[PDB]
């Protein structure tokens, strides 16, 4: 009723009522970086 | 070597380091704050 990864992390699960296989993907995340010049020229920034 | 280092770092999460369990939710839902904080501190020290 459960699957696991090569590092033994949960990756799938059968739905307990309708026996179908549901893949599990961790929620999206990531670092936030800002591109900016010397402030002696402007005050605009871009976010990546 | 890089893959093995990352594998060891990932596998280190399952240890309890002498605490009650390796899951924060179990400690929160099983013990009172005054010693749950001690268990959490133990886990924090190990992971650090
Ligand atoms: C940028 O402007 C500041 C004024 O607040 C000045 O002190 C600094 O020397 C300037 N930098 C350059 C590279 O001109």
């Amino acid at each position: 009723q459960f699957g696991r990864d090569i590092a033994d992390t949960t990756d799938a699960v059968r739905d307990p009522q309708t026996l179908e296989i549901l893949d599990i993907t961790p929620c999206s995340f990531g670092g936030v970086s800002v591109i900016t010049p010397g402030t002696n020229t402007s005050n605009q920034v871009a976010v990546l | 070597q890089n893959a093995q280092a990352l594998n060891t770092l990932v596998k280190q999460l399952s240890s309890n380091f002498g605490a009650i369990s390796s899951v924060l939710n179990d400690i929160l839902s099983r013990l009172d704050p005054p010693e749950a904080e001690v268990q959490i501190d133990r886990l924090i020290n190990g992971r650090l």
